[PDB]
RNA sequence: ACACAUGCUACAAUGGCCGGUACAAAGGGCUGCGAUGCCGUGAGGUGGAGCGAAUCCUUUCAAAGCCGGUCUCAGUUCGGAUCGGGGUCUGCAACUCGACCCCGUGAAGUCGGAGUCGCUAGUAAUCGCAGAUCAGCAACGCUGCGGUGAAUACGUUCCCG
């Protein structure tokens, strides 16, 4: 259902269903579950509305929410590749960051196979 | 309940607010909402003639009115068109119904929109007439949410009697249209 | 882990500089102190011998060298 | 308007978490509406939670403390 | 911006996650191992009984293995890489300069064509343990170890020696 912008699953369980958020997975929704006091083994289809604020206003409270996350990667991002530095060169070539295999390997961030 | 609420509201509030802030020095001269004009942006044709069909039942169950259908005025030849094929669906709300469904969006679609930010106040043509757009879909809760295959936003234009953007940007203020500067 | 190269004089600059909490930039003059854990990422302008950038040093760049992010031995050959 | 070509019209209220009270006219048969928002912004605080949530030179010097 | 070689991860139900459980041989230790505790989601900050050799970690020894709950056979609770935020072990100095932990991010992979490799009984397969050097690791590699442990073997017409 409707938590922070996003859709649940129809029939999982909660922790396996709060993944769809972008701040929330498997072990945070555990954590938020345990710290607002509710079970992690109910479906998806028998949620309450005092539940669903509590949960987001908890969710609110200690961490932020979904497109928070998303533009925070974004600026980070972007202001790392401005200051002009290793991480922002590698960025804007298209190539790891940290530092790992570039002869044949990182593709994962180069894109598909393409040779030329 | 005569009056929808928005009518009525506007009726003493919005047209005594607007009368103050700006001295029309004679009646009949305040800015009023004269019609609202809703428009399902669509052009997919000439690949696929069915969509239409669920484009007019979406505009259904968000107006109570039967939108019509604006057929092709010129065929264009880069993108694929054909003169009177039906190319999108408008509603021409006015009235109680006008001032309903102003209110109802108010109340439950602009604040329902995925990271809502607001709406900018510079949408406003030289004639103080509003202009802003539902972006994907399923923004009122009259539209199942699993009833909708695909995402078809709309564009929405307030026409009011505002001879300046300054009037309309004042009446969309007493309004309940939540801006941002 | 002995006593560093810790430049006593940055130290002691971070150090008031983490008591009174004002984020402005750091004048340093050397290049080779980025060891004790007293640097909560204290920006400084680093002294290269030509100017000074403002770059601020993050967590992989603790331990690196000062003046080290950009290279300091400015040379492309185009 | 015409006899039938539109779907029913009937009042509907809508209520909220907070205890808002709207009611308006709709084409929900049940006449009651359960929405988790209405005429109160929660993206008011919202947009200043993405505003707030910015700052690289903070992350660094706390994941610093180095 | 690519190609070749050798290994790991897998591609899902003989499966994934959580809780409870049994035996193996092999030792790394003197500026190294380091059990009980304090507090920690966890690397770990406090640290010492004990060691030129059974009082001490590698446990009075693990994984596959057995019992219960759950996922309902799908790009998913399979797979874990890139990437962002919160940290740790070494040494003065870890983006170019190791490894490890927590949170999110969740891409290819649906057992693979032309070609080709290893295996005759404790063999293949599968599982982990330990070590060579390092204060700090690229170690999935190379060597030894054993846990559970299969089917075929008309025959040399036939590909290679
Ligand atoms: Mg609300
Ligand atoms: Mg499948």
């Amino acid at each position: 259902a409707r938590l922070v912008g996003v859709d649940l699953p129809r029939d999982k369980r909660m922790e396996i269903a709060l993944t769809y958020i972008y701040g929330i997975g498997r072990t945070r929704s555990n954590e938020i579950l345990a710290a607002t006091g509710i079970d992690k083994n109910m479906r998806t289809k028998d949620l309450t509305d005092d539940q669903v604020t509590v949960l987001r206003d908890y969710i609110e409270g200690n961490l932020k929410v979904e497109g928070d996350l998303r533009r925070e990667v974004q600026a980070d991002i972007r202001r790392k590749i401005e200051i002009g530095c290793y991480q922002g060169l590698r960025h804007r070539r298209g190539l790891p960051v940290r530092g790992q295999r570039t002869k044949t390997n990182a593709r994962t961030r180069k894109g598909p196979k393409r040779t030329i | 309940k005569a009056l929808p609420r928005l009518k009525q509201r506007y009726r003493e509030e919005i047209r005594e607010a607007l009368q103050q802030e700006f001295n029309y020095a004679n009646v009949m001269q305040i800015p009023g909402v004269v019609k609202v004009v809703v428009n399902m942006g669509v052009g997919d044709a000439a690949r696929d003639a069915k969509l239409i069909n669920g484009a007019i039942n979406d505009l259904a169950l968000i107006t109570g009115q039967k939108p019509e259908v604006r057929r092709a005025r010129k065929s264009i030849a880069q993108f694929k068109l054909r003169e009177g094929m039906p190319i999108g669906a408008r509603v021409t709300l006015r009235g109680d119904r006008m001032w309903e469904f102003l209110d109802r969006l108010i109340s439950i679609a602009l604040p329902r929109i995925r990271d809502f930010r607001g709406l900018s106040p510079k949408q406003f043509d030289g004639t103080g007439n509003y202009t802003f757009g539902l972006n994907e879909q399923s923004m009122f809760h009259e539209i199942d949410v699993d009833s909708i295959d695909r995402p078809r936003g709309m564009d929405i234009t307030v026409v009011t009697t505002a001879t300046n953007d300054a009037e309309g940007r004042a009446l969309l203020r007493a309004l309940g249209f939540p801006f941002k500067e | 882990k002995k006593g560093p190269f810790v430049d006593d004089h940055l130290l002691k600059k971070v150090d008031v500089q983490n008591e009174k909490n004002t984020k402005q930039v750091i004048k340093t003059w050397s290049r080779r102190s980025t060891i004790i854990p007293d640097f909560i990422g204290h920006t400084f302008a680093v002294h290269d011998g030509r100017k000074h950038v403002p770059v601020f040093v993050t967590e992989a760049m603790v331990g690196h060298k000062l003046g080290e992010f950009a290279p300091t031995r400015t040379f492309k050959g185009h | 308007m015409k006899t039938g070509i539109h779907p029913e019209y009937v009042d509907t209220t809508v209520q909220c978490g907070c205890g808002h009270s709207f009611t308006t006219r709709s084409t929900k048969q049940s006449g009651t509406i359960v929405v988790e928002v209405c005429s109160q912004c929660h993206p008011f605080y919202t947009g200043k939670q993405k505003i707030l949530d910015s700052g690289g030179r903070v992350a660094r010097f706390e994941k610093r403390y180095g």
